[PDB]
RNA sequence: GGAACUUUACCAGAUCCGGACAGGAUGAGGAUUGACAGAUUGAGUGUUCUUUCUCGAUUCCCUGAAUGGUGGUGCAUGGCCGCUUAUGGUCGGUGGAGUGAUUUGUUUGGUUGAUUCCGUCAACGGACGAGAUCCAAGCUGCCCAGUAGAAUUCAGAAUUGCCCAUAGGAUAGCAUUCGGGAAUUCUUCUCUGCGGGAUUCCUUUGUAUGCACAAGGUGAAAUUUUGGGCAACAGCAGGUCUGUGAUGCUCCUCAAUGUUCUGGGCGACACGCGCACUACAAUGUCAGUGAGAACAAGAACGAACCUACUUGAUCAAAAGAGUGGGGAAACCCCGGAAUCACAUAGACCCACUUGGGACCGAGGAUUGCAAUUAUUGGUCGCGCAACGAGGAAUGUCUCGUAGGCGCAGCUCAUCAAACUGUGCCGAUUACGUCCCU
């Protein structure tokens, strides 16, 4: 023989990374926001987080069955050992992956960079975000590439709390003149559950409790 | 006899030329530790998903 | 090199304003009170808040201080 | 060698129709194994790549690539072409389409 | 009687601790003798790569760490009882292995 | 980026199509594929040929296309990285000033590493950055051990008291030991998920309102606790098209800049420079003996991977062979590292010398498909090669630090004078200033 626990952890991580990349490429048009897999002796459970759940399912689950077949053939899962689910994202406006895909789609419609980025930011803040930051860079005005950044609300850049209070996504958007980079970072609000956000207060905030 | 000659040295499967990155099939700057077999650039791109984190 | 930043000083002023009757000149009992009556992810920040709160109490003994209003 | 023997092409097409998708590692040197009614059959990955290249150029399959692996999927016209090629019944349906 | 060992390993400390605690509670409900849990030494997997693609600039490095937590619990129970104790919804990323000792 | 082949991008040749698809020509009376033997050839390579077979509509030819490319352009781009720039920096709203560019806020005084704070104030309020957060060390609590240990009790076994060395000085005591068996008992040491613990807290001095500071105390720890990681806004035509199925536009595309295969080259020098390693010796070099680390890595019915033990051995090393163990707190392993120590009564005695180990000769073994010191160990020779402390210049560094010493990992079939970590022995000096940069 059996593989060592170190080797098992490495193998599981590599498998998750590859599955994430495959689902990100396959479901780029849909609001692919993540994947979570649970493994038991009975079978392996794979949950897909997406915005357009119907397209990921397809008609009578055709698309989901094709994805299941792809994963089964690539990783040599035996019959009945793999099952794929699709669940929608609770708040679309707080998902950086969904918003970079939305911004990319608006850009591919030959929309102006400022207009599309401002719409993304407005929708993100409308969904109750603490802040938002959209960066678009590349050949926007001519051969001389320039990088534009649009901001709103507040964002944290330093420490390691920005890895838990801010979510980020970046993609290359391909155009006729060349490559365009799109980045979105959303400062998540505070939710006590932890389903969205980190659920603990900010690391530099002290709140004094009102007495009785 | 060209079918035997074709890729006969790659048949041996020894050296830097027989191993490639499992993400990008590049044969440079491979990481063999823990049998990762990922090039260092692809590893920097994918380390968080693999499970590693930047501490210390 | 132990200056109290505005986060610590503001928190200490709020603590002294709200919980004057529960504080004294002792760092340790004030630290217990402050751990009870504040939320913070940082233990070190709470310790600094307790230190400056004890300093504020000592000053408030010798006349009023700026930024503190009590009845 | 990209010379595809006809029985190998028939087996690849039959597996492609049955299991609506085919996944194959992108290596010039290697063997692809599939299951048809039990047992197995093996065709070199170069020949699978050639067959899928021909099918892709004819607008019959959708292609995806990630981490040295291809993912080919038969679309509607590709399904019809497979049904006409193997002379299957009009009720023949891929597994991903069967409820 | 016979001893059954559960080896609980994971890369998420909270998940491994939660699963270990749940197993401890379930075993205590069954009134069986328990050895452990033993917190085995934590192993750190280190990959130190250059930060730059290509080779320009000050040679700065990234130190990526992956920590693995392992726990073991010994149950003086039959195999059926141990199988009952481990039948619950396990946290994702936690590997539980069952072994009979001699 | 430690390149034998591969890698490889270069050179000399030879193959393959990895030119999908579409429209035409031929075509089961056979489109084509692959080859025995002789010869062409570097090739007992159907590469092509002679002469014979074999497959079978997959393919060939020919036009447009297409594809691939470590081809070009980083001055067309994305992403990432380096740098400006280790410092304290940055920017709105509203208000105020100005015809305006712009300014104020954000300046000034003390303080702080800190645009850190206090104060004052045409500002008032906010946003980042700094700080906080995060990860390792040190002290510590609960948990916890049949992958860590300890102590006791029975055993069993060993020494055992007139003894003073070649003479054996100095250095505590006035019954002990045995990782080659059991039994309980326990958590001091080891393991660790979440906690506790330190904050200018306490006392004095100078500041003298505050913000603080310096000595001392308390303490495992006394000032960003220590070391890291993260790190704003603006830019640079900074690097990378040699990381990618990241890419626009351009170049080649069947005797190819695609791809393989063969052989060379990337390693050639009476040359220059940058970074190392080894030295110039006695605070040493040899031979012995002793005590003694820490991070780590180990393999894809079995088989690779890592190892211990034995053997080889009725006679060198390096080897070669068996039998086991280990998925790694379990085997390696009580991890016998090297610096180091030795009242070893050992050799050498100031010399290019038993310093140095360059260069080179002969045997032999090992990795690998392939190795003439240009794989790499090991043996005997060579050592009569410089080198006896290094000119002008110049790098790094303030405490478990410099320096010194090894070890592991990474590259890796084989090969560290490299890098990334680790522990070991362990200082001198300063605790300042703006002279230089
Ligand atoms: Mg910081
Ligand atoms: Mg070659
Ligand atoms: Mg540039
Ligand atoms: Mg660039
Ligand atoms: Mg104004
Ligand atoms: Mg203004
Ligand atoms: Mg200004
Ligand atoms: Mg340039
Ligand atoms: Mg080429
Ligand atoms: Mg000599
Ligand atoms: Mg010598
Ligand atoms: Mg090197
Ligand atoms: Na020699």
């Amino acid at each position: 023989g059996p593989l060592s626990k170190k080797r098992m952890i490495i193998r599981d991580g590599v498998f998750y990374a590859e599955l994430f990349e495959f689902l990100k490429r396959e479901l780029a048009e849909e609001g692919f926001s993540g994947v979570s897999y649970h493994v038991t002796t009975l079978r392996t459970e794979i949950v897909i987080k997406a915005t357009k759940t119907r397209e990921v399912l397809g008609v009578n689950g055709r698309r989901i069955r094709e994805l299941t077949a792809c994963i089964q053939q690539r990783f040599n899962y035996k019959e009945g050992k793999l099952q794929l689910y699709v669940e929608r994202v609770e708040v679309r406006g707080l998902s950086a992956m969904a918003q970079v895909e939305s911004l990319r789609f608006k850009l591919l419609s030959n929309l102006q960079v400022r207009r599309a980025a401002m719409g993304i930011i407005r929708y993100v803040m409308e969904s109750g975000a603490k802040g938002c930051e959209v960066t678009v860079g590349g050949k926007i005005k001519g051969q001389r590439a320039k990088s534009m950044t649009f901001r709103d609300g507040y964002m944290i850049k330093s420490g390691t709390a920005h890895k838990s209070f801010v979510d980020s996504a970046c993609r290359h958007c391909y155009m006729r003149a060349g490559c365009i980079g799109v980045k979105v970072k959303i400062m998540l609000p505070g939710d006590s559950t932890g389903r969205n956000g980190p659920s603990e207060p900010l690391p530099d905030v002290i709140t004094v409790i009102e007495p009785k | 006899g060209h079918l035997d000659q074709w890729r006969s040295r790659q048949k041996i499967g020894m050296g830097k030329g027989a191993r490639c990155c499992v993400i990008c099939s590049n044969q440079k700057a491979l990481i063999r530790k823990y049998e990762l077999n990922v090039c260092r650039q692809c590893f920097r791109e994918n380390a968080e998903h693999i499970g590693f984190t930047k501490l210390r | 090199g132990k200056i109290r930043t505005k986060t610590v000083k503001r928190a200490s002023r709020q603590v002294v304003e709200k919980y004057y009757s529960k504080l004294n000149f002792d760092f340790y009992q004030n630290k217990r009170v402050i751990m009870d009556v504040t939320i913070a992810e940082s233990k070190k920040l709470k310790n600094k808040i307790a230190g400056y709160t004890t300093h504020i109490m000592k000053r408030l003994a010798r006349g009023p201080v700026r930024g503190i209003s009590l009845k | 060698s990209t010379y595809v023997p006809k029985p190998s092409r028939d087996n690849v097409y039959r597996f492609f129709f049955t299991e609506g998708v085919i996944a194959c590692k992108k290596d010039r040197m290697g063997t692809w194994t599939g299951t048809l009614g039990g047992n197995t059959f093996t065709v070199p990955c170069i020949q699978v790549m050639q067959l899928m290249r021909s099918l892709k150029s004819r607008n019959l399959i959708k292609e995806q690539y990630a981490w040295r692996h291809y993912y080919w999927t038969l679309n509607d016209e590709g399904i019809a072409y497979m049904r006409s090629y193997l002379h299957l019944a009009p009720s023949a349906m891929p597994n991903t389409q069967k409820p | 009687g016979q001893t059954v060992r559960l080896t609980i390993t994971s890369r998420n400390a909270k998940a491994v601790e939660s699963v270990t605690s749940q197993l401890l509670t379930r075993a205590r409900d069954e009134k069986v003798t328990i050895h452990g849990p033993v917190r085995l030494p934590t192993r750190t997997l280190k990959i130190t790569t250059r930060k730059t693609p290509c080779g320009n600039g000050t040679n700065t490095w990234d130190t990526f760490e992956l920590k693995i937590y392992k726990r073991i619990i010994d149950l003086h129970a039959p195999t059926e009882q141990v199988k009952k104790i481990t039948s619950f919804t396990m946290e994702s990323g936690v590997d539980v292995s069952i072994t009979i000792l001699d």
